[PDB]
């Protein structure tokens, strides 16, 4: 058998729905510079 | 009659995505409204988003 | 009402990024006024959760 | 009668004090401007209408007045120039 995750997981016992050990990085977007209006953050 | 279905304030459920989605709609509706007023989108424009 | 026909939004179904090749779709206007691209081909977008 | 459009602009230069004045759109105003001539919902075709498409990024903005040799600031600086044909110069004798 495993441990931590993906036994917590198997056996229902609170955990994160994404594993923190495979959450991946979101990358870097659009900095409101290359994007065009109506998609910025309004300042 | 034995089960009593009854509705109460709570029962009314709401979906719980609601707050993002109406949040969402009034940044876009702001954000033209806006640009409208700009001059970049016209009237007929607002009117149909 | 304005698009004259049936109309279905795609809806982000994941957090995350938009990667596609803006090259193979069009630039246009929509009719709300906002930029947008007109798809022309079976383009496939990732989404980067 | 009636009045062309050649002496309704007349008129309107002497009597309205009309005068085609620059206007210097954003590029959200310059492309609403350079699309909506195509139509509603359309690929643009024109140049100038995908050019003003572009031009809605600033990012993109930059690489045009990087490549142009621009400090960023003359392109600032150049969308206010008068456009249309100059008078004749002034001989004062």
């Amino acid at each position: 058998e495993e441990t931590g995750f993906e036994l917590d997981k198997k056996l229902g016992r609170p955990h994160p729905f994404i594993d923190p050990t495979k959450k991946k990085q979101i990358e870097t977007t659009l900095t409101s510079d290359e994007s065009w209006w109506n998609w910025r953050k309004p300042e | 009659t034995a089960t009593s279905i009854s509705l109460g304030i709570d029962d009314l459920l709401t979906i719980p995505s609601k707050g993002w989605l109406v949040q969402d709609a009034e940044q876009q509706s702001l954000i033209l409204e806006k640009h409208h007023h700009y001059g970049n989108v016209h009237a007929v424009e607002k009117l149909r988003q | 009402v304005f698009t004259g026909g049936t109309a279905e939004h795609v809806r982000a179904p994941y957090n995350g990024k938009i990667k596609f090749n803006e090259d193979l779709v069009h630039p246009t206007r929509t009719r709300h006024g906002h930029p947008a691209f007109l798809c022309y081909i079976d383009l496939s977008v990732i989404i980067e959760s | 009668d009636k009045d062309t459009e050649d002496e309704a602009r007349r008129r309107n230069w002497i009597e309205r004090g009309w005068a085609p004045w620059e206007e210097i759109l954003t590029p959200e105003a310059d492309f609403a401007r350079k699309s909506l001539n195509e139509g509603e919902e359309v690929p643009l075709q024109s140049p100038e209408a995908i050019e003003a498409f572009k031009m809605l990024r600033p990012s993109y903005r930059k690489k045009k007045i990087k490549e142009m040799g621009i400090t960023e600031d003359e392109w600032y600086a150049k969308q206010f120039e008068i456009r249309g044909d100059k008078p004749p110069p002034l001989d004062t004798s």
